[PDB]
């Protein structure tokens, strides 16, 4: 869940 | 998607290596000139006995929350560097997931002062003897030897701006989609690296880095480490870790 959340904020 | 998944130039490669060393400049937890600075601030006896009679899953939990604040840095890292948000979102976390505990060791050395063998710890130096409650010597002598290693070779934070790309930028990662898109990312860091070392005479370090298998090592003792924890304290890992920490080392 946190990985994806990392990388998807921009 | 990327210039760097196809052949580069040596113009391309020029601009690659200033690329990865602006990259790391940005996502330094810690800044050189601090840690440098802070040598002298040394944790005293009592302190050291005060952390030694820390219960062992509070001391487990302090160091799984600063391990984390500096994966934290490393995703942001990986996020900046050429090509990586152009891999697809499998590979983003194949790569992260395998590479990120591997970047932080490396990292650890600049944090490590090789002349009294202590490390930058909740704003002061202190020794391995630190870090006796959480019940893993084995493995806290064996990430003190390796950044004392690495000490040893006086990297620049540019060689560990490039060294860090390729330890993230691995082409052998288990799980990889577009495995032949992370080699050819992977062979221009590669180039990026040797060709600043050949730049600045520094060539001769290559053969001195640590060899195939060793940050693998560390990073699997680690896990075991926390498994053995894990068993000891579930709740402790269930209701008190990190988030992040439990996805990349306890598989959520
Ligand atoms: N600075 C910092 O957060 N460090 C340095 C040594 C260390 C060991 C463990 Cl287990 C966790 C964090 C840290
Ligand atoms: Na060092």
């Amino acid at each position: 869940k946190i990985l994806h959340r990392l990388l998807q904020d921009s | 998607e990327n210039l760097y998944f196809q052949g580069a130039s040596l113009t391309e490669i020029e601009h690659l290596v200033q690329s990865v060393c602006k990259s790391y400049r940005e996502t330094c937890q810690l800044r050189l000139e601090d840690l440098l600075r802070q040598r002298s601030n040394i944790f005293s006896r009592e302190e050291v006995t005060g952390y030694q009679r820390k219960s062992m899953w509070e001391m487990w939990e302090r160091c799984a929350h600063h391990l984390t604040e500096a994966i934290q840095y490393v995703v942001e890292f990986a996020k900046r560097l050429s090509g990586f948000m152009e891999l697809c979102q499998n590979d983003q976390i194949v790569l992260l997931k395998a590479g990120a505990m591997e970047v932080v060791l490396v990292r650890m050395c600049r944090a490590y002062n090789a002349d009294n063998r202590t490390v930058f710890f909740e704003g002061k130096y202190g020794g391995m003897e630190l870090f006796r409650a959480l019940g893993c010597s084995e493995l806290i002598s064996s990430i003190f030897d390796f950044s004392h290693s690495l000490s040893a070779l006086h990297f620049s934070e540019d060689e560990i701006a490039l060294y860090t790309a390729l330890v993230l930028i691995n082409a052998h990662r288990p799980g990889l989609q577009e495995k032949r898109k992370v080699e050819q990312l992977q062979y221009n860091l590669e180039l990026a690296f040797h060709h600043h070392l050949c730049k600045t005479h520094r060539q001769s370090i290559l053969a001195k880095l640590p060899p195939k298998g060793k940050l693998r090592s560390l990073c699997s003792q680690h896990v075991e480490r926390l498994q053995i924890f894990q068993h000891l304290h579930p709740i402790v890992v269930q209701a008190a870790f990190p988030p992040l920490y439990k996805e990349l080392f306890s598989g959520g």
